[PDB]
């Protein structure tokens, strides 16, 4: 944003922007898989004890 | 920072950039792809004839 | 090979003059900036610097 | 005489060598847009027509 | 990249690169949500053995 006028910053920065939301998304759906797998664990200790 | 000049010929005025090739930038005056300044060409006849 | 310049020749063939001003920034002793005054300094606030 | 737009000419070409940096010297210009193509890789390219 | 010169090469092939990383990341997605699945299956058949 110090480097150059808002024209093409803007185009620069748009990459990063969606690079980002990529990156996010991911974390977040490797998250809920995860944790779909922790819930059955749970049940089963839970029927157990 | 560096500072340089030079003369060439009107038709290859956009052949000094990176990426450009040809005999008037193979083998005389050629960019790195990196490249990063302030190109500046002017039409020199009142001074260059 | 040398250039015979003329003035009948139009565009094209007409001599041109580059100038080139060539940076390179680098995680180095800047040794060059420009005209911007300098401040004095302050510690343990929350401030821009 | 170049021909009116009303009425244009065309010429295919084929069964032949494909030089082509050698037109800089027979006809005066100055932007050569070779959209498609770089200038110096025409030496190689094999073409249907 | 025999077909044109680096600077726009690099151009056309940034969408591919980024097709193709999408088309594998749905392929893992779709493998990962069917493992799990199938370990569900193997659970029972180890409860019923």
């Amino acid at each position: 944003l110090s480097r150059l006028d808002p024209p093409e910053a803007e185009v620069q920065i748009d990459r990063l922007i969606t690079g980002r939301l990529q990156s996010l998304q991911t974390y977040v759906t490797q998250q809920l898989i995860r944790a779909a797998e922790i819930r059955a664990s749970a049940n089963l200790a839970a029927t157990k004890m | 920072v560096y500072a340089d000049s030079f003369v060439i010929r009107g038709n290859e005025v956009s052949q000094i950039a990176p990426g450009q090739t040809g005999n008037i930038a193979d083998y005389n005056y050629k960019l790195p792809d990196d490249f990063t300044g302030c190109v500046i060409a002017w039409n020199s006849n009142k001074l260059d004839s | 090979r040398s250039y015979g310049f003329r003035p009948t020749y139009g565009v094209g063939h007409q001599p041109y003059r580059v100038v080139v001003l060539s940076f390179e920034l680098l995680h180095a002793p800047a040794t060059v900036c420009g005209p911007k005054k300098s401040t004095n300094l302050v510690k343990n606030k929350c401030v821009n610097f | 005489r170049f021909a009116s737009v009303y009425a244009w000419n065309r010429k295919r070409i084929s069964n032949c060598v494909a030089d082509y940096s050698v037109l800089y010297n027979f006809a005066p210009f100055f932007a050569f847009k070779c959209y498609g193509v770089s200038p110096t890789k025409l030496n190689d390219l094999c073409f249907t027509n």
